[PDB]
Parts: structure tokens; C-alpha cells; sequence
């Protein structure tokens, strides 16, 4: 079970007749579901990507500047003149230098100079954004049962199974061997919000530097360096990276503002990175909502004999997998195709094992088999596979459960949103009011203050709760100390 | 190019690896102690008048526990 | 009259019983000496230099990384470390990665990962700073004699004379023919302080920037970067440019935070230019106190015969200086070594001469001569050479010219300080009350708001005041009025 | 990460060529009148409230002023 | 008989229908099990170990120190650098010496030196703490039957059988020979915390020292020493027994704080020993839970005719054990086996036997047997074994006995904590008051105060009785005294 | 066993070397300014019990003084 290896491991279960469940996936997560008498299975979001994006601005972080020229003119001679005041790529000023007989004019005064130079890139020095298409989008989703056995991060797993989604293709029935067969439906519409969100590309080729940032596009609009679109041959306000000297007589000094002045550190500090392989361009933080059918799913072996007691030892013992949940290992000898007697026991009523396999029915078969994964009650219990018997100790109580179950609910809306209700093995009406009253409050929240500082909206809620206290009628009042209180507290909502 | 914004902290989706960190006030509070403990020197003493000017106990707690955060913040 | 090429110019009077004056030269600009019954003097300040100052800190502005290597353990087999961690010339982190069975662990928990790479400067990304001797500086001087001969700025004046100034030299002596001779002493401890001032140079090749920049020492001493002292092998500051990305269970990544020119460069925004000229660094801002005298001077040709009035023509008619002058020069047809009889007239009363000269005595010599100036008063005036005469309307006004000095008045003392107080041909019981006004009331604003910038300083001074229109008894009102309006005052001239 | 706070400007001595002329009224206007004109709802927002809310015209005058020039600086 | 040779005995009691008892077993602890019809068993916990624990943190209390070298620069010579400040097994330190005309340098003032010497360990000077591994250790349990026979202390018994706790057992049982099978089952979780437990090392061959202590985990973590982990060559924190002279103008004494033994050996006083013995590592404290079972045991000789009463002699005299019981050994010459008729009556009636016999059954065996310990009520007795006939005085009162039972009680409670309520043999209802009670009120005195210093406690509990008498709220006043008084109970009841 | 307590700075050659310079106020006044960001939230409780049950500001001072001498003498 791919499900082990993740700290961010997520478990939501089909009661009794319960055919569908609906899910939220995302590409740092791994979900598995468990219904009453069906094979337990594995369920992630393994990529989200498009092949060659469309090129939006190119803005440039180095200028080169070359083959500089001047102009100027004794005083009421008029202005002074030059031929590269019309042509493209050159970034110019006119200014009034002071002249007189010591520097070759027939009167004292002002007079008129005009200084220029052509602008170019550095020759790997743009910062360019691509922009996803809805209609070339690629999800995927991918799906691995419970087969008893045990896999690294670096091994090939039989039993992974794998499903592309884009707009075209919402539905797919996938074969899962023995154990039967899984439905999925994914909703491409949804998921990450593709008309936000820009990849920011600098140079692939940095050895230390990640390929590409996942920038807010009403940010990139207003990056403050000089711009272009593709195929363009010269470069839109080239006058952001040059300055100009005072001048003196007849001459007048250019000047750069220097290499790399733009966007990398302190900007894009907090801002989710993204990777690029080949042709893919790949988000690395994202979801979608997807809905799994349990109908056609069998489980193996239930005609199987029973192991012998007395022939098992143990491959890895008892561990606690960090879940919740206890993980082990045994090895048996004899007659090949078997189930494994297994149960666990507390110091209470002994005839009532009390372990919930997450494996069910687990079995040894020809060529490997015999892990299984567990969850017990608080306290002391005996563990055993037929003759093995083994102590253990289950850390926390029955309200610790709930307190770590109820951090992970709360994170998931701090992440999501308000697609974060649609998690859960129930569709029930109380999920409209939750969907309905998120909607507005999170719509609200956004419109008013999407692109404030966590400080500034700090400030503004303090503000807010002050003049409620201050405020002379108690309707107005009432209302600023709750729209204050608010929106403290959601603009806190960056963890728990 | 100078007043490229910090990016905003909200509306993007975590839950993956990010560049950096910072920017809340769990951080930015930390910032300006560099500056107070070495340059404000005399300055320091401006708790007192801005506690002589405020009419009570609660509003001048008020003010002060604000201004912290944002009035040493020039640059 | 090297003086008429600059902007800036000034005047200084030496009514009889004036054998000495006290002025304060400053690079870009030039005082001129008028002393009654002597010739007039232009006196300036040309440069301040040391050849090779001494090295401080060096910086490094981009890295260069390199050899990146990491190492990790199992949960509870102890922590990781490598060869590389106690040598020069590396950074590390010690991190703790998240294990278990999936990543080759045999128990779930967090293990031990740490990481390493090597980091240098690139070939030209340095930032050395450069300190001062003051037992090594020079300060140059010099003078030019009023020879009635005019001579571009691009070109030499024959009677032009240097002194050049260190700890070491007196009083000293320069002969400018039959002008007799000046004597001049110049106060090294009363100029630049060489212990707050250092002098920054990136790179001298790049072609369009600036060869060195001037800093303050307690600004130089505390940027977060890189540093070294000269011939050291390795980088001697806790790593700044060098970032580690989130563990994974066997791996993390080193990132480059890449070249801060850029913003190094945005940080100088408001600092003095300076410059480097093979092995010579200069100052291109700064002043010296320096006391010029005059008992040994003689106007030339006293003795010799007038012009025939006739013989004139001119070579340059009259035009304005910008300095309130009127400028000419002339041509002789005689015999040449003799006196020119200059005059000029109010338009319609010929028995008042209203010519006042700045060149005393004017001549023609027989390699030379014939420029002349003067200061006439406002409205029509006739200027006379012999028989020669020409029409001028002087711009201007009486009380245009008293706020025109009133208002070079507070430049210098604005640019200069404390300082500014003993330029003149007098030192009457007046500038002792100014100077020692200045000192403390200055050196309070100095005290109490040195190094807060310009936005807070209105903000706290405009605070001040503001709320000083309601405090609780008329004596704290009024101080805290008096006291904000001198600090706005203090701010809004150059106290930023 | 590296910072290089800006070199105080009034400091060192003048009358030659400066690098730039420094931030002064220039950046600090340009930057709170390019703030208005993005986040405009909330900037309307807080002009409407605070003239229907504070009790005087001088400290609506204060309040307003301290509220748009320590908005946008967090960069 | 076994628990006669120790200073600390319960006993335990039970009717013929409890077939079970739950038992906490202690380290220098001892039960006899006395349940009706059954014979008698003593039964004791007698190791508690491991093979072989995993290493923890080295540190070293003796310094050695070698190769000192020293480098310094005259003032404005930047600062002072050596090759010793890169490697690994070096501590230095730098600083700024006073310099002159007197010490070869150009200019008076602080200037730079810095200075480094080698580090290690002496031979056998380390402290290495040890970490047990809930898997891998053995509790040993041992039981022996009252066979009626005296085998003494430092001499062999033939009937004692052990049995060997780990992780993977369950119930065992063992063949007390003709007496039948005792079943036993050991919790090998909780109790001892073995997370929190260190066995500390010092030198196993030093002759007048335990070979190892049992110190507390969050201690050892805070030793202010120089450490490692096993196989390293380097030490960290060497600069913890390194200390340095004031500086000269070119040298600097390095200073050696010495041997640290004698310190940690006085912060240690107070904490319990541990043994080592060869490759095991003994606690000696510590306890275990146990439930016994007395189902399968059988009454030996129940099947034997009479002894002749006249043909007695008593060995040993009846004499008191001070565990209130009398001791006696006979000798006999008639027939065997054989039952010996023995009674204890008192004055006030010669028919009713007044002898609680804990023997059960006492025989002469063909080469064994004639023991036999028994309790009399308080007062004057008369003990009979056929014709023999001792007078006896039974110490002690009902009353006094009610106090030593319920004295001995709080020692168990004082010393073992919360395990003190599942000692004995048959339920009722205040154990489930007195678990809950203990567990919530010293969870809550060890969570809010549990780490504070005796002296410290006392004076909290003295002022919260000094709140409670001053502060003028009556229910916060008695709520003061109420808890001041439960701390100090608590705080006087462990001591220093 | 045995038990050594060290002197006070009573002998004080007045320009020679000491040992390992242990003087008492600076060192002392430094560990209660470790202890005090160390131990940080205790020193709430132990300011409001005094503020809450002394009924004056001047003995309230009285005892704070003291109290923050003392606390670093214990854990
Ligand atoms: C264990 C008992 C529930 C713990 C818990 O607080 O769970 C919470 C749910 O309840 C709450 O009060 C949430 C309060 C915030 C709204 C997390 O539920 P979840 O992780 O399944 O997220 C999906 C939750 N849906 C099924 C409702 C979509
Ligand atoms: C009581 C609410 C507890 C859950 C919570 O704290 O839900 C928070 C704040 O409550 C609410 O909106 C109350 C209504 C919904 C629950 C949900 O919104 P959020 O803090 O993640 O902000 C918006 C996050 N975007 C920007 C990613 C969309
Ligand atoms: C009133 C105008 C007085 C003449 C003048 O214009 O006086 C100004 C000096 O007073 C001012 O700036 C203050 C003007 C206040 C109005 C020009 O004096 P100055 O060009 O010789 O500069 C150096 C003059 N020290 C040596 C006396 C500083
Ligand atoms: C009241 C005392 C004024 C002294 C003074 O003449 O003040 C002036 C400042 O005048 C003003 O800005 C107001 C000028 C307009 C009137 C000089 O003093 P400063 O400290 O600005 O020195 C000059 C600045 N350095 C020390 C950095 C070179
Ligand atoms: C202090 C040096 C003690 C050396 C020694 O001999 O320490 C032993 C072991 O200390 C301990 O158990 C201390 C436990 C602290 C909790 C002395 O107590 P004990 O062996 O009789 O065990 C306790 C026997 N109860 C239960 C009958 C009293
Ligand atoms: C009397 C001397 C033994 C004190 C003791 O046994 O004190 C406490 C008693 O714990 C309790 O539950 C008392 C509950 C009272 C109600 C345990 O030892 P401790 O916490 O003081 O030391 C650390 C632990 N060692 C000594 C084993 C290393």
C-alpha cells in the first residue's frame, strides 16, 4: 500500500449497502476507502499537467546596452536633433546642459542636449509566463488495491492502475485483476482555478534554482521591468532599466540599474513551485473532485482453507505506522493457498477480537503475500496469527482520536476551500448550507481583500472590532464587532 | 524596476512544496527588533507620551499593542 | 578666469586692512578674491586622492556553488554527519527527515539528513570596500591671476599655479610672476572625516556604470552578506545566498538566491559618485577650510602709458555672464604694452563712472590681453573703451541681487554646515554666536533623529506638533509646537 | 535571505554627482496612488466608513493618511 | 521457604472459588499466595534486563589537550587567521589583544589574535549512557512451593522453577513437581517507562564504584559536557572544559578545567544502581503485573496415616520470624512418609486450635520434610506436635495489626504509584473510586508542578496557604487552603 | 561527601590576572535576562498575583525587583 509511505494519509469508509463514494484528491495526498465486504483500495492524484503552453509576456531582468550617441546645441540655437529619436529599441532624454564661452558657445545660458542608446536582453535573462487551456488540460488519477503484500517508494507494484481525465474523457472502468473491477468520474471543470493561475519559467538550464514558480496572474501583469510578447524584436518601456546622468557640456553618461533587477527572491517568496520535463508543464500543488463506484469489486480467497497454527513466523513484527494504525509481517510454511487466522485481544471479555482489518480476509498465496495493517482499541491488547502471539501498547484515548480527526478536517478547508465539502461516503442537504454559506463568506472575503498583506488585513480587522466598540448605535456596532471578529479570525486561517 | 509587490500570501493552493517562506505577522513582527534595539535609543522613551496623551488604561493598552506592529514599520 | 566656466562662483571682498581671508573651497565650485588696490585672485579646490587607500571587507554579490553531497540514518541509529561539515569553504543543514517502511526504515518516525555544497564568488562579483589615510592624504589647490587673457576649458592657463596639500606641509608660497606672490595654508584635520566615509568599488570594466561609490562606515560594517578580508582563501559569514529546500526521506536540495547586484545598486540610490583613475582614488564631494593670503601681491604696469583711444576694435562684444556680470574682449592697434581706459555711464548723466571692475588695472601686453568684466547697475548704461562704445540694459534689480546672495547664502550652509560660518574676509564677535548657536542646535536634531529617514521624520514631527495642539497646560503646547516646526524645518531643508 | 536596507539620504556631504535621486516624495506618492487604484473597493470602503464613523474632520484627516501611506509597504 | 530470608513479605488470602489472582511483583519484593485448600506458593520477580543495549550520547569528563598554536596582526591589520580554525578536533577562540610601539607595531590600539588547541578524551574518562528495547528485554519470574523442608539463604532448592518474560509470551505453566501446574501471565508494557530510563556507564574496572546508574532521560539530554555518538572520532562542544586567559600582546594561555568525575558522581547522589554483568544490563528497581492461577495444583499427601505423637524431638525451638509468625523445625523416628499432628490452642479453652497454619498439610518425608510456619492470635498460647508442648507470647494487638497492614499499604501507594490498586485476589467497588481519584489528582499535581525542586514546592504550597488566609473572597479563599494542602501532602510524601 | 563553597570577592589584587572572572552582578543580572526569555510566560502569573494582592503601586515595585532577583536561584 502506496497509502503507508505518505505522512498526509486520508481514510473515509462506505457503510452498510453504500455503492459510491465522492472524493477530493490532490497531488500531495493518497485516500483510502473501505466499504463493508469489498476489497480495500488506494486512491491519488498523480499529475496535473498540459504539453507546451501558450506563451504570455516576456519581461526582461538584464538589459544590454550599446552604441550610445549624443547631441546638443549653443543657447537659442534650438533644440537639438538626432535620427534615433524615431527608430525602435532605443531609450532616450533630452535635457538642458549650461554653456558659455569656456566651452565653445557665443552666449552664456542653457542650451539643449539629447543623449540615446539601443536596448537589448541578456542572452538567457527573460522571466516568461505560460498560461494553462481548459481544453488540453491532462489529470491523473491512480488507483492501487490492497494485495497483502509489501513495496518501497522505488519498486513496481502489479496491481497500480492508472486513469488520464480532460474534458473529453470524463468516465473510465479500470480492471483491477482478481479483485474486480472500479469506476471513476472526474469533474476537469473544477479542481485549480486555471484562470488565475500563470507558470513562471526563468532558464531550465540553473543548476540551483527550481524550473518554474506558480505565480497569480493580476500579479505578473504588474511587474515593473521591460516587456514584450513572442517574436517581437524590441522591447516595450526599455526605459525601466536605464538612467541618466546630469549633464555636462557637450556629453552625458548612460547608466544600467544592473543585472538580474527583477523578480527572483524576496518577491516570489510563498508562491508554490512547479516543474518542467520535456514538453510537460506540471503543477506540483492542485486537486480534483472525483466520484468512485464500489459495485463490481470481489473480494479473493474466501474459499480458501485456513493456515495450520502452528507452521507461521514473523518477517517484520508489530510497528506502529504513524496512522494510527498497526503494520506487520509474516512468513508461513505448508500448504500454499491459505487465509491467515488473524485477531487481536484487551484484558476485558477475551472472546471478542477487536481488531478492524484494513486488509480484509488477508491470505499467503503462491508467490507472496501475508502483510496486514490493523486498528485497535486504546490500551493493552494481545496481537495473533494462529501459534505467533505478541504485547502491545496503543498510544492516546478515545478523545484523542477525535481532537487529531477534527486538525485534519479544519486543514482541508484551509487548503481547499469551499470544494471541501464535497470529501465524504454522504451527499446529504446540511452539505448545501455548508457549500451555500462558504460561497458567500469565501466570495466576500476574496472580493474585498484578495491582494491585501496579512499584517494590513490584521490592521483592518483590529480597526473594524475598535469601532464597533466605539460606534454610538448598537446595530452598527453589533455589526463591526462580528465582521471584525471575522475577519481576524480568517485571515489567521493559514494553518492549525 | 524597483516596487515589484511582494507576492500575497492568500488564494493560492498549499499542499505542496512552496519557494521561501515569511511574510505573516509570526514573522514579520521579528523583523523590526533590528532596528529598535540598536538606532531608536532615546526615541524608546515615546511610550511614555503616548501614554500621558490617551484618555484611560484600556485605550492606551489599545494603542500601544497596535502601534507595535505597525509604527516602527517605515521601510 | 577659470572661474567664469563653472555654475557656481563666488566673491569675496578684501576692503583695505584685509591682508588675509578665510574661506571654505569645495569640489564644484570656485571662490574669487576682489581685494582693494590688488589684483584679483580666482582660488579653488581641483581634487582630494589617495594612491592605493587600504582594503576592509570584501563581499561577494553571487555564488557559485558546487560538490553538493548528502548523507542520512534510520530512526534511532543515531544522527548523520560528514567529512565536509568541519572544513572551510562549505554550508550545511541538519534536518529531520520523515521515514519508515517505505524508505528502507525499520520503524516509523523522523530520522537524521544532512547536507552539504561548496560556495565561492564568480570571477567578478565582488564588492570591495576602501578606507582612507589621513597621513597619506593629498588635497589640491589652485590659483589663476587675473591676466585680462581668456582661455576655454579645454585648454591651459599659463599663470595657473597648484599647491598640493598633506599633514606634512606648512604655509606655502606661490610666485606668479610680476603679479608678486600669494600664500596659502591649507588644514587637513578641517575638511572630509576620513573615519566615517569609505569608498565602494564593484567592477572598474563595466562600461555603463559608475567607477566607485562613496558610503557611510556604520552602513558598510552591517550589510547581510558574504564577507572576507584580502588574500583569505575562504567565505567567513553564516551562508546568505545559499538556501536548503524541505527534506525528503534520503534527499534535499540546495538552492542559489542568485546576483544582488540589482538591489545593491537600489540600496545606493541617493549616496556621492566617486572616481578611480589607475592607482589613484578620489573624492568627488568634500571641502577643505583654507586661509589665503595677500600683503605680497603688486598690480601690474602701474607704471606704464595709456591707450590711444582711437585704436580699438572689438573681438567679442558685451554679453551676460549668469553671475550678474557683463563680459567683453577687445582688440589694440598701437603700440602694445599700456593701460586700457575703461569706463561706464548711466544712460544721460557722462560726469559718473559706474563701472565696477572685477579685473583691477586692465591691460594690453605683447602677447596678450583685452578681456574685461564688470558689475553695472540695472536699466541702460553706455560701456566705453576709448572711443568704442556700446548700449547695455542690465537685467535685474537691487533686491533681485540681495535674495540672489541670501539664497547662496542658505546652499552653502544647507551642503557645508557648521562649517559654512568661517567663509569671509572677517571674523567679528557675530559668527562666534552663529557657529556656537548652530552647534547645539543642530547637534540636538543631529542626537536625537540621526538616521531616521525623511517619510517618518515628517510624520514624527508633523505628530508632534499636531497633538501639540491639545495637550493638557500651554507650556507643554507651545514646546511641542516650537520643537515639531524645528524639526520640520531641520527635515525639509536637507535633514533627511 | 539578504537585505540591504537603503542608505540614509541626508547623511554625506553634497555639491557633485549623486547616484539616483532617493525615494522622497517620489516613490512614496506613486506607490500609495498606485494602491488606491487596484485595491479600489476596499480603499472606498475605508474612506466611507471612517468620514460616516470618526466624531471630527481633523482626526478623519489623520486617520486617513496614516491608513493609505502603511498600506502597500510590506515590499 | 524464600520469603522468610527477605525484609519485605505480603500475603495474599483467597476461598476455595477464586481460582485467580492479580499480583504486582517488585524488585526486593516477595508474595506468599495462601487461598484455601491449595498449597502454599512464594513468588518474586528476580531480574529485569536486557542483552547487549544500543548506545546513546558519549561525553567526556576529562579533557586532554595538546599542540596549541597562536596568530596575531597589529592594529588596522585586519583580523588574525590560522589554518587549526578548519578541522575537525580543534577549539579556538579569538579576540582583540592591546598593541604599541612596545610590541613591534605602527600605531597604538586594539588589534587581533587568535588561538586553538587540540581536544580528546582520556583513556577511560567517558560517561556512555545506554537505552533499553521493549522487543528484546526478559523479566524472570521464579516460584517455589512450601514443601516443608528449610533450604537456606546463599544454598540451593530443588523445586524452584523459573520462568522468562518477553514481548511474545502469553500464559505459561510450570511443573511444580507432585504439587501440579501454576499458570502465569506478565504484562511486559507499562509499569516501568522504559522511554524515560538510562543506564549510565562510568568504567566497569574501577574497583570501588556500582558499574552503572539508573538516571532519568530528560537529565542526561542536558549534561553540560562534550559529547558524541559511538564511532565518531570528533567531539562536539568540546569548548565546554576549554577555557582562556586574558590575552597578551602575542600569546594567550589555553587553561584546562579537569577531570569532572567527582562533580557527576555528587549530582547522581539519589538516583538508583544498576549491575553489569558480562553482556547483560540489570535494573535493580523497578515492577511487573502478573495474574496467577492455582487451578491445577494439587494437595500432596493428603492420603498418609498419622505420625505417633510420643516420637517427636524438636531442631529448631519455635521462634518468632518478624513477619508476625512463629517458625519451628521437628525431628522424627517412627514410620514414613507420615502427617504430623500439629495444633496451637490458648488458655481459655483446650479444645478449639487457634493455628492458621501457612504450611498447608506438614509431612516427614523418607528424606525431607519437618518444618513448619503457622499464626497465633495475640496473648499466651501453648503449641503441640503430638507430646510435644512450647509455651508462646504473641506480641502485638488486633489494632496494631490493622496498622501495620494499612502502614505497609502507603508504602506500596508511595513507591509504585497508580499500580497500587491491582494488588489482591478479589474485587469491590472503592479500587474503581481509588484509581480514578489517583489517577486525575496526581496526574494533574505531576502535570502542573511535576519537575519543580522540593524546597521551591514547599514554598508554592506555603504561599497558596498565605493567598488562601489574605486574599477576601471566601470561596477562593477555602478553594487556596483546600489545594495548598494537597500539594504539600504530595510534596512531603517524596522528599529530598 | 566532601563540599567546597567558593569565597567572596573579598582579596582583589587589583591588577593582576583572575582565574575565571565568576563576578557576581553582570553574570547574575545576565542569567535573570536569560531566564526571563528562557521561562517567558511565568513571569504573567507572578506580575498579576502581585498586582491583584498588594494594594499599592510602590509595594507592588517592592517586591517585583526582588522577585525577578530571585527567580533563576531555583527550577
Ligand atoms: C471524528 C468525529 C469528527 C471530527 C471532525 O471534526 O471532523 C470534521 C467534520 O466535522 C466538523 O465538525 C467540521 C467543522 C468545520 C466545518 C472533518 O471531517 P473530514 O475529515 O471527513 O472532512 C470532510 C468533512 N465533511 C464530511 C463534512 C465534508
Ligand atoms: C465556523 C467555521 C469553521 C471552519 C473555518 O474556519 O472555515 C473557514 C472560515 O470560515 C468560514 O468561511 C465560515 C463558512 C464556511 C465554513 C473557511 O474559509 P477559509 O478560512 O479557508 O478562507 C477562504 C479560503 N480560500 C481563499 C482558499 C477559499
Ligand atoms: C539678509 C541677507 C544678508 C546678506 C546675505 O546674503 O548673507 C548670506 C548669509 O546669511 C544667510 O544665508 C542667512 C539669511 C537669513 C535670511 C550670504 O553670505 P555668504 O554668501 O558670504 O555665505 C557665508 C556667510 N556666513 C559666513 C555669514 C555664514
Ligand atoms: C536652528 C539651527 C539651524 C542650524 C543650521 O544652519 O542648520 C542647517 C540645516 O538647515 C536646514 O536644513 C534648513 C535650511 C532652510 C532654512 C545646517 O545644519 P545641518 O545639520 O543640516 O548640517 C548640514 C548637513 N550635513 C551635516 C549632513 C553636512
Ligand atoms: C539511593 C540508592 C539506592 C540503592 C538501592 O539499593 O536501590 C534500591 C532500588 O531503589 C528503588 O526501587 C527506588 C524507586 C524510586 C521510585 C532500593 O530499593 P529496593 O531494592 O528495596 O526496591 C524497592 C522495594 N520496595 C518496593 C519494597 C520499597
Ligand atoms: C521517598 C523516596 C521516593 C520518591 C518517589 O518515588 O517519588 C515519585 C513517586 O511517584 C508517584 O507517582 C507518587 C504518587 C503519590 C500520590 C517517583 O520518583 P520521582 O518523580 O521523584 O523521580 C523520578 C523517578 N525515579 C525516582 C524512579 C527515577
Amino acid at each position: 500500500s502506496r497509502c503507508t509511505h505518505l505522512e498526509n494519509r486520508d481514510f473515509v469508509t462506505g457503510t452498510q449497502g453504500t455503492t459510491r463514494v465522492t472524493l477530493v484528491l490532490e497531488l500531495g495526498g493518497c485516500v483510502t476507502i473501505t466499504a463493508e465486504g469489498k476489497p480495500s483500495m488506494d486512491v491519488w492524484l498523480d499529475a496535473i499537467y498540459q504539453e507546451n503552453p501558450a506563451k504570455t509576456r516576456e519581461y526582461c531582468l538584464h538589459a544590454k546596452l550599446s552604441d550610445t550617441k549624443v547631441a546638443a546645441r549653443c543657447p537659442t540655437m534650438g533644440p537639438a536633433t538626432l535620427t534615433e529619436e524615431h527608430q525602435g529599441g532605443t531609450v532616450c532624454k533630452r535635457d538642458q546642459s549650461d554653456r558659455g564661452w569656456g566651452n565653445h558657445c557665443g552666449l552664456f545660458g542653457k542650451g539643449s542636449i539629447v543623449a540615446c542608446v539601443k536596448a537589448a536582453c541578456e542572452a538567457k535573462k527573460k522571466a516568461t509566463g505560460h498560461v494553462y487551456d481548459a481544453n488540453k488540460i491532462v489529470y491523473t488519477v491512480k488507483v492501487e488495491p490492497h494485495t497483502g503484500d509489501y513495496v518501497a517508494a522505488n519498486e513496481t507494484h502489479s496491481g497500480r492502475k492508472t486513469a488520464s481525465f480532460t474534458v473529453s474523457s470524463e468516465k473510465t472502468i479500470l480492471t483491477m485483476g482478481e479483485y474486480g473491477d472500479v469506476s471513476l468520474l472526474c469533474r476537469v471543470a473544477s479542481g485549480v482555478d486555471l484562470a488565475q493561475t500563470v507558470i513562471l519559467e526563468l532558464d531550465k538550464t540553473v543548476e540551483h534554482l527550481p524550473t518554474a514558480w506558480q505565480v497569480h496572474r493580476d500579479w505578473f501583469n504588474d511587474l515593473a521591468l521591460p516587456w514584450k510578447h513572442e517574436g517581437a524584436q524590441n522591447w516595450n518601456n526599455a526605459e525601466r532599466l536605464v538612467e541618466f546622468g546630469a549633464p555636462h557640456a557637450v556629453k552625458m553618461d548612460v547608466y544600467n540599474l544592473g543585472d538580474q533587477t527583477g523578480v527572483l527572491l524576496k518577491a516570489l517568496a510563498g508562491v508554490p513551485v512547479a516543474h518542467i520535463e520535456g514538453t510537460k508543464y506540471h503543477l506540483k500543488s492542485g486537486h480534483v473532485t472525483c466520484e468512485v463506484g464500489l459495485e463490481k469489486l470481489k473480494m479473493k480467497g474466501l474459499t480458501y482453507t485456513m493456515c495450520d497454527k502452528t507452521k507461521f513466523t514473523w518477517k517484520r513484527a508489530p510497528t506502529d505506522s504513524g496512522h494510527d494504525t498497526v503494520v506487520m509481517e509474516v512468513t508461513f510454511s505448508g500448504t500454499k493457498p491459505c487465509r491467515i487466522p488473524v485477531r487481536a485481544v484487551a484484558h476485558g471479555s477475551p472472546d471478542v477480537n477487536v481488531a478492524m482489518l484494513i486488509t480484509p480476509n488477508p491470505t499467503i498465496e503462491n508467490n507472496g503475500g501475508g502483510f496486514i495493517e490493523m486498528q485497535l482499541p486504546p490500551g493493552d491488547n494481545i496481537i495473533y496469527v494462529g501459534e505467533l502471539s505478541h504485547q502491545w501498547f496503543q498510544k492516546g484515548s478515545s478523545i484523542g482520536r477525535v481532537f487529531q480527526k477534527t486538525k485534519k478536517g479544519i486543514e482541508r478547508l484551509t487548503v481547499i476551500g469551499e470544494h471541501a465539502w464535497d470529501f465524504g461516503s454522504a451527499g446529504g442537504f446540511m452539505t448545501s448550507i455548508g457549500r451555500a454559506m462558504h460561497t458567500v463568506l469565501g466570495g466576500a472575503f476574496n472580493t474585498l481583500l484578495g491582494g491585501v498583506g496579512f499584517l494590513p488585513k490584521i490592521l483592518l480587522g483590529v480597526a473594524m472590532a475598535w469601532l464597533g466598540l466605539n460606534m454610538r448605535n448598537p446595530t452598527l456596532s453589533m455589526g463591526f464587532l462580528l465582521s471584525g471578529g471575522l475577519v481576524l479570525a480568517m485571515t489567521l486561517g493559514v494553518g492549525a | 524596476s524597483v516596487l515589484i509587490p511582494s507576492h500575497a500570501q492568500g488564494e493560492l493552493t498549499g499542499r505542496g512544496h512552496k519557494w521561501l517562506e515569511g511574510d505573516s505577522l509570526r514573522t514579520h513582527l521579528t523583523r523590526v527588533e533590528g532596528w529598535v534595539w540598536k538606532n531608536k535609543l532615546l526615541a524608546l522613551a515615546m511610550v511614555t507620551v503616548v501614554w500621558l496623551t490617551l484618555e484611560s488604561v484600556v485605550t492606551r493598552v489599545a494603542v500601544l499593542v497596535v502601534l507595535l506592529c505597525l509604527a516602527p514599520v517605515y521601510a
